[PDB]
This record gives C-alpha cells, structure tokens and sequence, in this order.
RNA sequence: GAAAUUGAUGGCGCAAUAGAUAUAGUACCGCAAGGGAAAGAUGAAAAACCAAGCAUAAUAUAGCAAGGACUAACCCCUAUACCUUCUGCAUAAUGAAUUAACUAGAAAUAACUUUGCAAGGAGAGCCAAAGCUAAGACCCCCGAAACCAGACGA
RNA sequence: CCGAGCCUGGUGAUAGCUGGUUGUCCAAGAUAGAAUCUUAGUUCAACUUUAAAUUUGCCCACAGAACCCUCUAAAUCCCCUU
RNA sequence: ACUGAACUCCUCACACCCAAUUGGACCAAUCUAUCACCCUAUAGAAGAACUAAUGUUAGUAUAAGUAACAUGAAAACAUUCU
RNA sequence: UCUCUUACUUUUAACCAGUGAAAUUGACCUGCCCGUGAAGAGGCGGGCAUAACACAGCAAGACGAGAAGACCCUAUGGAGCU
C-alpha cells in the first residue's frame, strides 16, 4: 500500500533555460583568460569550502576555524561536538588499524 | 472508508427484452456505525440470511440480543424501499440474498489495571448490509442422497487413469 | 512450481504433423522507436533481418510500427488464437533474431509444464492389460468352489 | 532413451535437434517392432531394411521455466537459478516393415 | 527398552554393528580387484637404470609451456574502435 | 508521498490488468484490433497452408452474405460465398466418401454417411476454421462467428482451393485438415448407433452367420455393487468378439459394438491412415 | 528520506504470487511467505532427483507384477533379457506389459527360454553346443 | 603541537513515521527543575481496483503443512521452520503475533586500475634516481550499571 | 524504583560483552605456534584472498642422517628419475 | 541374480552447491546532465534495497466475545414497601 | 485442626442480555508407545491410533507465561564500605 494509485503530475524540465544553457562557462576561464582567475573562484557557496574538498571531521574543523566566532551559540556547541565524536571516530574505530 | 453499498442500488440495467425472463428486483441496504460487536451481528446476519423477509422479521422480533432490533429496522426500511422506489410488487416477496456484517470505525480507550499499568479498550462499531431479491426464497440445498453418493464414487472410479506410462 | 503451476497434456493443435505440417505463428508485431537507445537493436533487426526472416516465413504477416516507444515490444498471434508479448528492449540484433526465430519455430499452446513427454492416441495395439489377460479360463466358466 | 511408438504419436526430446519445424526425419536406432499378432526383437537394433521409422519435428519451444533453489539452514546460503530447457515435438508419421527376415 | 547408552557408534558401549554376507562378499570382491593389481604392477617393462631421463625433454618441454604461460600475462590491447563502438548508444534513425 | 515515477507507472499498469481481469471486455474481431491489413492476411492465409489460392476467389470464399446484408442496411444508414460454399461442400462430401469407402470398403454405406456428417460437422468443421484462422479473416455481420457461418465460410475456402488448385491438391487439403480429425476416435464416438446388437444380427444375416450367441466369458464380484462382466458373442461355437460391462447388458451391447468394428474393419489397431 | 524504495509492492508479489496456493497467513504475509516458498522451491529442485527414482520404483513393480503373471520374477526377466541382448529399458518395459500384454509375455517366454540354456549350460558344463538364443552377436 | 615566513548567488535538500520538537513548547506528564506528543488531504465552484484483519465462504483421518504428482483438493511417496550462537541446534538454546513505514560501513597511509605530462609533475608550498598530477575504489547500528558540573526538590 | 535523590548537560560517555547488521549471481576459501594483567581480546607468525615477476613446486632411486642402550616400532628427513 | 547416490555413462547444456573472509560480473528504485516520451538509454551522485536487533511509530489480530463490570421491589411512575 | 467429612446460605460460578481487557503468540493441518538426537520429541525412525467440530472441568506436559537468573563464574565493567 505504500505505492501511490495515481500518476505523479507530469515533471517537465526545461532543459534549454539559462541556467542550464550557460552551464559550464567560464569554466577554462583560467586557461582562456591568462590565468588571472583560476576556475575554483567561480564557485559559490559557504565561505568555508570555496575550492576546498574534505571528509566531515576536516569540513567541521574548517567551518568551526573560518566562521566559528559568527556561528550561533547552540549550532557552535552542536559543531564542536560532532567534531568531538568525529575525531574520536576516526581516530579509535574502524575495521583498519 | 467505502460506502460502495450505497452506490450499488443507483446501478440501471437496459431494458429487457420481451423474450427475456423477468429479472428479479435486487435492493441494498446498509446501516453504518452500530454500536455493537460485528462478531456479534455475524450470527444475527448468518440467522437472517437466506430467509425469506416475514421470516427474517418473525425471528429477529423474537430474538433477544440488541442487534436484533437494528436488523430489523434495516430490514423494515428496505422493505419499504423496495416497494417505493424499486418497483417491487409484493412486501413478502423479498428475501435476504446477502446479510453481513462489516467492522465499523472504532474508538481506542483505556483500561485501568491493578498496579498502575492499563488496556486499550475498544470502543467498537459494526456497519450491517443487506440484498433483498424479488421471489421466493431459493429452496434449500438438499442432503445428498445415498444414490447420488455412490454415484460421484462411482465416477471417481471411471476417472482414474493409468498414471505414469504411455 | 508444477503444484503452484498450471499443467497440460504434449499435443498439437490440430494434428499439425500427419497430413502436413503448418507454421502456427501467424503474426508478428514489431513495436519500435525511431529514437531512444533502447531499440536501437531493434531498429538494425528492422533494417537488416526482418526482410529476410519475412521472405522465409511467407505464412507470417509481419507488422513493423515505429513509434514513440520506451520498451520495444514483439506481439506473436498464433493460429489457435494465443498472442505471446515478449519485450526487445536493450537486446542486440542476434538476441532478437533468435527471439523471433523461436516465436516462428514455437507453437501457440501455453509455455507450462508438460505431465508426460509423449501423447499417443492409440497407447495398446495388442489390447490395454486387464486382470483376465495372461488368467486361464476354466471349463464350464467355474468360479473357485463351485460345485456344478 | 527409448520411446514406445505408434504412428501419429507425439515425443517431447528435452533438446533443441538443429531442425527446421516441419523437416522429416528417420529415426535410425529402432530397437523393437511389433504387431498385434507378432513382434520382432533387436540384437540389440533391428535393421535398417527390416523398420523404418519416420517423424517431422513439429515444434521447436523452451519448456517452462524450471526454479534450482539451493538452501542450508543457519548459514546464510541461499540461491536461485532459473533455467529453460530446450525442447523439440517431434510427430512420427509412419512405421514401414519390409520383408526381410 | 533396549537403550545404547549416550550416542551409538562412538562412546565405549556402542550399539553392536554385524558384517552381513553382501559386506564381506563385497571386501572379498575388493580384495580380488586388489590382489590382481598387485599381480600387474609386480612385472615392470623398464629398469630404473632404463628409464632415467627418457621423458627428460618432453618433461622440460612441458615446463617450458608452463613458464611461457605465467610469464606471457600483461594487459591486453585497447582499440580506438571499442572505445567510440560506444557512441552507438544515441544512433538514432531519420 | 514517495517521489517516483517509475513505479506509479508499473502499479498503473498492474491495476489496469487486474481491471481487465475482473470486468474482461467483450471479444472483438481481429480486424477491428490494430495490426491488420485484409490482403497481407489473406496472402500469408494461402501460403500458411501452401496452396496457390486465387486471391479473388478466396475472398469471395470469405465474404458471406449476412455481410453484404448488413453493409448495405449500413450504406443505407459483392459476390458472396454461396455458390463456392456449396461447391467446396459437395467435393468435400464425395472426397471424404471416396477416402473412407477405400480405407473401410466393410463399412457400411450408413457408416460412410455417418462418418462424412461427423467430419463435416458443424463442431469439427468449426475447430478446424478456428484454428486454421479462417474466422479472423471471415466477413460476417456479427461476432463470433456463429458456428453455421464458420462451416459455410471453411467450405467456401474448399471450393475456392478446387478451382484454384485442382481436385487432386483440395483431396490432399481434406484428407490433411479433416481426415486427421477422426484420429484417435471410436467408431461409434463419431458414428452415434442405437441397438448394436440389432446391428449385428443384420450384417451378419447379410454375411450368411448363425445369429449370434451371447454368453458369460469372465466374471468378477457378481454380487458387488463393482461387478465385472466379459460378455462374448459366439457364432457356430467360435468368438467373434468379447466386450467388458459393469451388467451383463452392458457387456453383452459392448461386445456387440466390438464385433460391428471387427465386422466393418475400424479396429483400434486397424492399419494407420497413410499419408 | 532521500532515496526511498518504491517497488516494494512488486518485490513482495514475486514472493506472493508463489505462495498464494499455500494455507493460512502463509499465502498473505512476506515474513511467512518467504520462508514457505523458499522451502518449497528448494523441495521443487530436490524432488528431481526423487522423481527420477520413484519412476524406476514404479516401473520394477509394474515388471515385477507382469512377470509374476507369467510365472517368472523381476531379477531373471531382466538378466536373461540382458543376456538374450535385448536392451530394453524399465520405462519401456512396463509400457510393454501395460500396454502390450502379448509382446511382454513374448519376452518373459525369451527370458525363461534364455533362463534354461544358461541352466542347461551350467548342468552339462563342458563344451556342448551353445543355446541358440544364448548365442550372442558380436559387433566390431 | 607551534612560530618565524607565505599570502587571502541559491539547492544532483526533506515532502506529514521525512524536514524544526513544533498545527506547539500547546495537549499531556512531573511538586519543581524538566520531559514532551499526535495530526491534514474533495472540487473551479459546497451560494454544486491495492497491506494486515475480517466477511462473502467453519470444519473430514496424517502430522514445518510444501514438493513429486495426479483425472482428482485430500488420500500415495519425500521432506527435523527461519535467524543468531555453537564443536555440534528440529532442538524442550535466543528473537520473532502480523501488516505498513523507518531502522545500521564514515576514512587516511601504502598499494592497484585508468588518464595527462614526463626527468620532470603539480594552477607557489610538495614530491622526484620514472616520477608526479587527477580520478576510481576499504573501515557500521542499538544497549549499560557508571563518573562529573549546574539546577530542582523537606 | 536511595549503598545514595531527580532533571538537564558533558553524552552519540565507554563497553575485549550480547544483539542486529537490508539486492542478484559466480569464484577462491577451515593449517602449526609465540607474546600478552593474557588465554571472552589483540599483534606477530601459520593459513587464506587478490594482482604481479620469475622458475622450479609436489611425487621421490641409490647413497646418506649416534652413541648412550643389550634389543629396540610405524615411519621420517634428504632425494635424481618419473 | 537383482535393488541401490547428486559416483560414472548416456542426449543436450554447463560460471551456476563450503562458515568467517576475499576477488569479480550485474543490478532495483531515487536525483542530476544529456536522451527518451505508455517507462527508457549512457553516465555522475547518494539518507541507494530489511523474513529477524525482548528494534521505534501506526493499524489490525490472538488470548476472546473470554476475565471482569452494573440496576433493591411494585406501581398511577403520584407514590409506597424492604 | 484432625479421625472424616457432611449439610445449608451468600459470593463466585454456568446460562440469557449489555459493555468489554491482559500477559502471551515463528508458523501450525498441534496424537500415544519405544528408540534416536544438542545426551528429557506432537513434528525424527519403527509401530499403534485416527470423521468433524463445540461446551464444562483438570493441571501431567508444551523444558508453560512472567521478569536479557538476584545463585555461580567471567569483564584489565561498576559502585558502597573498611
Ligand atoms: N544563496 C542564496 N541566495 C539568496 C537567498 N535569498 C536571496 N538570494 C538571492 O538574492 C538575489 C536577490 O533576491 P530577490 O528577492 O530577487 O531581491 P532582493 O529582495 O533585492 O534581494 P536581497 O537584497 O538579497 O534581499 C537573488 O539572486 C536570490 O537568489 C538565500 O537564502 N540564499
Ligand atoms: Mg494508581
Ligand atoms: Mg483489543
Ligand atoms: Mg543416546
Ligand atoms: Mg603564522
Ligand atoms: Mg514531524
Ligand atoms: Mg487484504
Ligand atoms: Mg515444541
Ligand atoms: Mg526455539
Ligand atoms: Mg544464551
Ligand atoms: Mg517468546
Ligand atoms: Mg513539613
Ligand atoms: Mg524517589
Ligand atoms: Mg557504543
Ligand atoms: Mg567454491
Ligand atoms: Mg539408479
Ligand atoms: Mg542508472
Ligand atoms: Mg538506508
Ligand atoms: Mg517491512
Ligand atoms: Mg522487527
Ligand atoms: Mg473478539
Ligand atoms: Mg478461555
Ligand atoms: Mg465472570
Ligand atoms: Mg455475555
Ligand atoms: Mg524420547
Ligand atoms: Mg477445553
Ligand atoms: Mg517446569
Ligand atoms: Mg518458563
Ligand atoms: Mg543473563
Ligand atoms: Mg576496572
């Protein structure tokens, strides 16, 4: 029973509106433009991981480093102790030693 | 929930043919949300069914349990029913076709126990359906006689094969 | 399972070997999509095969439909009336030409288990066995005891 | 195996025979021949110019599918297979007798 | 009654096993299978002085097939028509 | 709610086949369904049973009567197959005639009769169109075809193949798609007969036979409400025949039915047809 | 709830569809029906082998009851068919005897006949002539 | 576990057991601190077929309930539920009434495979005696009695 | 519900202990011991798996491997051929 | 003499029966990029699959219509009586 | 109290009517004897028995329900006290 009895409504995607359209550009501009902007500085997002790629413990220890001071109180206590459970994970469980 | 009952009286057959035999009248009727066990209502209904309506009625008159008298009431109405707008000729020239009771939507309640723990209750409800078909009731099926048993023996004996060869 | 299973007797369908034997497949419907890679074997078989399994099967209507399809689809009606739907999505053009071959070589009775791998309509010529065969008769037809 | 025959009966042979449907075939390795009033045994086969047995291969299908399940208990071993077994109906038209004894 | 105390066949009292003549016929047949295998390998054709190296080459030939076969594995070839054979997916009619 | 599409569709469909099961609409002619064309059909009809049938001759088989009638009331709102169902019925009874009379010259001429209407019969001739798809490609005005329509139309299909063909390849097509139907049949399955003894005692008083004696061959559990009777009828002292019963009448009118097929050469183990 | 199973309803009829001629909540519920099927799935593959075996049961006791007809027993119509060179199997045999009664009483009377050469063979041990049925033809 | 030094515009998110606990810190529970829910679905306008469980339809000798079958449901023959744990379980060892939904493998080192470039590789730093660069691919869930801090309670 | 209250928080405490650990299919796969507050565990060996390089691996002919000890076993090791 | 396996032969086909562990080939559904357009394909991702944790929530069973529960009597329902 | 239990009233009880839980429950088409076996069988082997279902009792068994035994041991698990 946890199978709808009626069609979902029909989904259609644009697939040539701008967004989708100009997807991509700009992406050599590093190479087609001297190098005076390399690609990761098209990347918009947290501030914190602008061009910067890690595993959970390493984004928490990142975000707590460049935005802790401007975090929330509770979201700041939640992210120090999932960085206390993360370090303690990686660092003392595993099936590898 | 499904009131699909209700719906099954507003179905209109074409009209028949003059070389047709005459199609016999069927009504239903329901009452929904009982107050009474459907285990209950299930022997009233099982008591009822394949009667004729005056029979139906004379038992449930009779018998003493609640359901007894809401089953006759449903009955009643679909009598009259029947008459008014199904085109049926005769009142007594009705009988039960189908009869059964169905669970209704119950209420959860607590049960206090001895040492601070508890039971849900159940707060139950039963809906009842009827057919009532036009004619006499169909007689019912006779014992199969001493003559007829041998004789399905005797075709069983005829059927057999010989099994697992050419 | 045989027990969870529907069973027949072997048999043909109208003695189709005796006086001469007559193809049972009938017609094939070729359900297929100009784009879409899912037929795209279908489309080669179309192309290349199904002329050539049409001319050998001259007793076979064979109808080819293009349309919008997301699973190309072969429908085989058979002369006692069964359709078989077999499904030619994502199949290569020898895995369809096997396919049909089999639909052409395949007769319309149902594909369920089969009780005894031979029917024959005459089983005894000598007489089906019955417990007076191989008894000797008696003179007079005495029973045992008998006095007279 | 071997089949006891008459004309116009049908066989189930569990494979594919590499025939076309319709083609007629002799089946060569005929071990017994009988009549209602005699019979004529093989040493261990009758010969070619004593029988000849004849049948068309009517169908070609693929049985119903068979289910190989492999189970033990408390091991966590379980497995299906599912497998078609490649059949031929064959119809055999005639049995011919020469007089050749 | 008639208990075989713990299990049968392995404590110190064990249910009594009997040898059945289809048992011992079935050794003695064995035995005689055996007894004509002892007669067979009791006349050799060559010595041992004979033998000595008489499969030697064929025997550092086979070796030789063996040692080609481990040391020939290295990856196979790769080919400019499997990898655009792929392109074919999207082959679209007109 | 799920987010999916995939599998809404497959239940869609899975309701939709469970619908068909439970309210099965109503059967309807092949041509009505998609993927028809009259000409390939009749084309591959002709080559299915490999005959050179005439294409005009073959559709003018097809085509009935109750058709024209009904397309002109609806022209309102074409030859037919008279003349070659008659022709195709009359070859195919003197056909089947001639190749029982050869196959059985004992039977009797009200045998060969029987045996003809039986082949020709409305049920065997219907089970043969069917399965040879002649009703597919029938024209007629109302669905199924009724059973008297299918033979008239099968007939006509014979008489079409007559004057296409020849009488020798329509002899062939008879003795190929209704001489196999009487395999495996009993004689008096398909010949029905009442009194097989009064049967008997005529053709063996047109043999010059004593007239036959019935007598207790074998018995078992007389008494038993399962009794076994061997009934064997003997002429001049020798057996001609022995049937088993259940009642010594019923063995004795089965061994009666025996010895009319020894008499008429239809024996269970008679020589197989040939073809 | 990012990724959700949505053909579970499919995933449990497979299993349904087998169990659905079973009794009680076993034809109903997966829990049960699972089980149920996958033991009568295995009982369906492991029952090849019992049926190829019950058939050669069945098809000894058809002989051995035809042969007793005849006076003869199972092991001694079959040996001295094998000695005689027929290599009629079980299957076929009980066909024969079933279906043929006076061609299985003409191979119980080969079997006896072979059955007495060997007798006499063994009672006049020696070089005296071999049975003419006991001759066997030689293939090369 | 440093420092000198260097230089710095939405969603391949959830969609009523999900996503905030939240329709609400409400109802309810506790003296208090405090804990803490559930759920709703018509239409443009209301001034218009599917889980379990049962019923239709109780039951026929015998037995992991099925399989081989069979004309035939049963009768015939074969068959000691599953999971976990264990030397070994039908075990009279654990769990499980059942349906629906939810519910549990995270990642470095070093290697392997596939590209690119090549005594150099990398978009400063780093590595290099064929290396370097990039990617792919291995590391679970629930459960204590406890310990400590601050509140709330006679 | 006081061998020391209750609530919140550290806290997803920790648990060598118990339980659970969800699609299909194929393949290889049960091996001595040492150390350890350690024998309910772990690390190294041994076994096992995968990939790669190379050439010998197993079986085994003579000859050969101790006196103590008067005698003193089934065997073993080594080992070209095959 | 015969019976007797999944041993072996026979016809056809063969990757298709070891726990822990390990290698591999496929793959349901979801989203994204392009396709496709009555249910899809090639790829990239991931809260990606439950007959089992005295698992959590909800529904309904079983125990079971069972254990249990209730209203002093008559009457004109004024009233009287115990 | 007992030898040595009996009689009666009320409650309970059973039947009719209304209302209506609980632990428990893998599925059950749920027999006895002997033997076997994970060392005490309804399910396995050999025997015997065997139409079908209700209702009321009984407590020999389902190693019956109940509480992840408080006895005992173990844990480089706790805590109280000296
Ligand atoms: N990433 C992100 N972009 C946002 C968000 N809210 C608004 N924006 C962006 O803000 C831009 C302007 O938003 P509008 O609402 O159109 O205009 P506006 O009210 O002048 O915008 P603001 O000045 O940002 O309040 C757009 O590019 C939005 O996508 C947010 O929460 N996240
Ligand atoms: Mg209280
Ligand atoms: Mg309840
Ligand atoms: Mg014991
Ligand atoms: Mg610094
Ligand atoms: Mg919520
Ligand atoms: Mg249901
Ligand atoms: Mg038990
Ligand atoms: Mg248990
Ligand atoms: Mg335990
Ligand atoms: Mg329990
Ligand atoms: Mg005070
Ligand atoms: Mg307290
Ligand atoms: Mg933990
Ligand atoms: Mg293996
Ligand atoms: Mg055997
Ligand atoms: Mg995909
Ligand atoms: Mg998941
Ligand atoms: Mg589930
Ligand atoms: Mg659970
Ligand atoms: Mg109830
Ligand atoms: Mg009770
Ligand atoms: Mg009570
Ligand atoms: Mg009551
Ligand atoms: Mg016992
Ligand atoms: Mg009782
Ligand atoms: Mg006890
Ligand atoms: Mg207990
Ligand atoms: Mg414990
Ligand atoms: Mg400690």
């Amino acid at each position: 029973i946890g199978i709808r009895l009626t069609l979902p409504p029909p989904k259609v995607v644009d697939r040539w509106n701008e967004k989708r359209a100009m997807f991509g550009v700009y992406d050599n501009i590093g190479i087609l433009g001297n190098f005076e902007k390399h690609p990761k500085e098209l990347i918009r997002g947290p501030i914190w991981l602008r061009g910067w790629k890690g595993n959970e413990l390493q984004r928490c220890i990142r975000k707590r480093k460049m935005v802790g001071s401007r975090m929330f109180a509770d979201d700041l206590h939640n992210l120090n102790k999932r960085i206390r459970y993360l370090y303690k994970h990686f660092n003392r469980h595993g099936k590898f030693r | 929930i499904s009131r699909k009952w209700e719906k099954k009286n507003k179905i209109v057959y074409p009209p028949q043919l003059p070389g047709e035999p005459r199609r016999p009248a069927e009504i239903y009727h329901c009452r929904r949300q009982i107050k009474y066990s459907k285990d209950k209502m299930w022997y009233l209904a099982k008591l009822i069914r394949g009667m004729s309506i005056d029979q139906a009625l004379a038992q449930l008159e009779f018998n003493d349990k609640k359901g007894a008298k809401i089953i006759k009431e449903v009955l009643l109405e679909a009598q009259d029913m029947a008459v008014r707008d199904h085109n049926v000729e005769f009142r007594s020239n009705l009988y039960i076709a189908e009869s059964t009771s169905g669970r209704g939507q119950c209420l959860k309640r607590i049960r206090y126990h001895g040492r601070g723990r508890f039971g849900i209750m159940e707060k139950v409800y039963c809906h009842y359906f009827v057919k009532l078909v036009e004619g006499p009731p169909p007689p019912p099926e006779p014992p199969k006689t001493a003559v007829a048993h041998a004789k399905e023996y005797i075709q069983q004996l005829r059927s057999r094969t010989i099994v697992h060869t050419l | 399972t045989a027990r969870g299973t529907p069973s027949r007797f072997l048999a043909s369908v109208l003695h189709n070997g005796l006086g001469r034997y007559v193809q049972q497949l009938q017609r094939l419907s070729f359900s297929v999509s100009r784009d879409g890679a899912s037929s795209r074997g279908a489309r080669e078989f179309v192309e290349r095969e199904v002329i050539d399994f049409a001319r050998r099967n001259p007793g076979v209507v064979i109808y080819v439909n293009s349309r919008p399809c997301c699973v190309p689809r072969v429908v085989a009606e058979y002369l006692n009336g069964a359709v078989r739907e077999e499904s030619i999505h994502c199949k290569s053009v020898e895995e369809i030409s096997t396919l049909v071959q089999k639909l052409a070589d395949q007769s319309g009775l149902d594909v369920i288990r089969i009780r005894k791998p031979f029917h024959t309509d005459n089983p005894s010529i000598q007489g089906q066995w019955h417990p007076f065969t191989n008894k000797p008769t008696t003179f007079r037809g005495l029973r045992p005891r008998e006095v007279q | 195996r071997q089949w006891k025959v008459t004309s116009e009966d049908l066989i189930l042979i569990g494979n594919e025979l590499d025939l076309a449907c319709g083609e007629r075939i002799r089946l060569e390795k005929v071990l017994l021949v009988g009549a209602d009033n005699f019979t004529l045994l093989g040493k261990p086969l009758l010969g070619k110019d004593l029988v000849r047995v004849e049948a068309t291969v009517i169908e070609k299908t693929e049985s119903w599918p068979r289910i190989i399940m492999r189970f033990r208990k408390r091991k966590n071993f379980k497995k299906k297979r599912i497998v078609t077994t490649p059949q031929t109906v064959l119809r055999i038209n005639s049995i011919e007798i020469a007089p050749c004894l | 009654r008639g208990r075989i105390p713990g299990r049968q066949w392995i404590g110190k009292h064990r249910r009594p096993r009997f040898v059945s003549l289809r048992a011992k016929q079935n050794m003695i047949r064995r035995l005689e299978i055996e007894a004509e295998n002892h007669y067979w390998l009791s006349m050799p054709y060559m010595t041992r002085e004979q033998e000595r190296g008489h499969a030697a080459v064929r025997r550092r030939e086979a070796f030789e097939a063996i040692k080609a076969a481990a040391t020939s594995k290295f990856p196979p070839h790769r080919f400019i028509a499997d990898q655009l054979d792929h392109l074919n997916v999207t082959k679209k009619w007109s | 709610v799920k987010k999916g599409f995939r599998a809404a569709f497959r239940f869609q469909k899975e309701l939709e086949r469970q619908r068909l099961l439970r309210c099965p609409p109503p059967p309807v002619r092949r041509s009505e369904k998609p993927n028809w064309d009259y000409h390939a059909e009749i084309q591959a009809f002709g080559h299915r049973l490999q005959e050179n049938f005439s294409l005009d001759l073959l559709k003018t088989a097809f085509v009935n009567s109750c058709y024209i009638k009904s397309e002109e009331a609806k022209r309102q709102q074409l030859k037919s197959n008279q003349e070659l169902s008659e022709q195709g019925t009359s070859f195919s009874q003197t056909c089947l005639t001639q190749f029982l009379e050869d196959e059985y010259p004992d039977m009797p001429t009200e045998g060969i009769k029987n045996l003809v209407d039986f082949l020709t019969g409305e049920e065997v001739v219907c089970h043969v169109a069917r399965n040879l798809a002649v009703e597919q490609l029938t024209l007629s005005e109302e669905f199924p075809v009724p059973p008297a329509v299918l033979q008239q139309t099968f007939f006509a299909v014979i008489g079409a193949l007559l004057q296409s063909s020849g009488p020798e390849r329509t002899a062939l097509f008879i003795r190929d798609f209704l001489i196999t139907q009487m395999t495996g049949k009993e004689l008096f399955e398909m010949w029905k007969i009442i009194n097989p003894m009064g049967l008997l005692v005529e053709e063996l008083k047109k043999r010059n036979v004593s007239a036959p004696e019935s007598r207790l061959t074998r018995q078992s559990g007389g008494t038993t409400a399962l009794p076994l009777y061997f009934v064997g009828l003997y002429c001049d002292k020798k057996l001609i025949a022995e049937g088993p019963g259940e009642t010594v009448l019923v063995a004795e009118e089965e061994a009666a039915r025996v010895a009319l097929r020894k008499l008429y050469g239809f024996t269970e183990n008679r020589r197989p047809w040939n073809y | 709830l990012r990724n959700r199973v949505t053909d579970r309803y499919f995933r449990i009829q497979e299993v349904l569809k087998h169990a659905r001629h079973f009794r009680g909540r076993k034809n109903r519920c997966y829990r049960l029906a699972v089980r149920t099927v996958i033991r009568a799935f295995v009982k369906c593959t492991k029952a090849r082998y019992l049926k190829k075996k019950n058939m050669r049961t069945l098809w000894i006791n058809r002989i051995t009851a035809a042969s007793q007809e005849h006076g003869l027993k199972y092991p001694a119509l079959i040996g001295n068919l094998v000695k005689c060179q027929v290599e009629l199997n079980r299957k076929v045999l009980a066909d024969l005897a079933i279906y043929e009664p006076k061609t299985f009483k003409s191979l119980a009377a080969l079997a006896s006949r072979r059955r007495h050469e060997g007798f006499a063979a063994a009672l006049g041990d020696g070089k005296e002539p071999e049975g003419i049925f006991s001759r066997v033809v030689q293939y090369h």
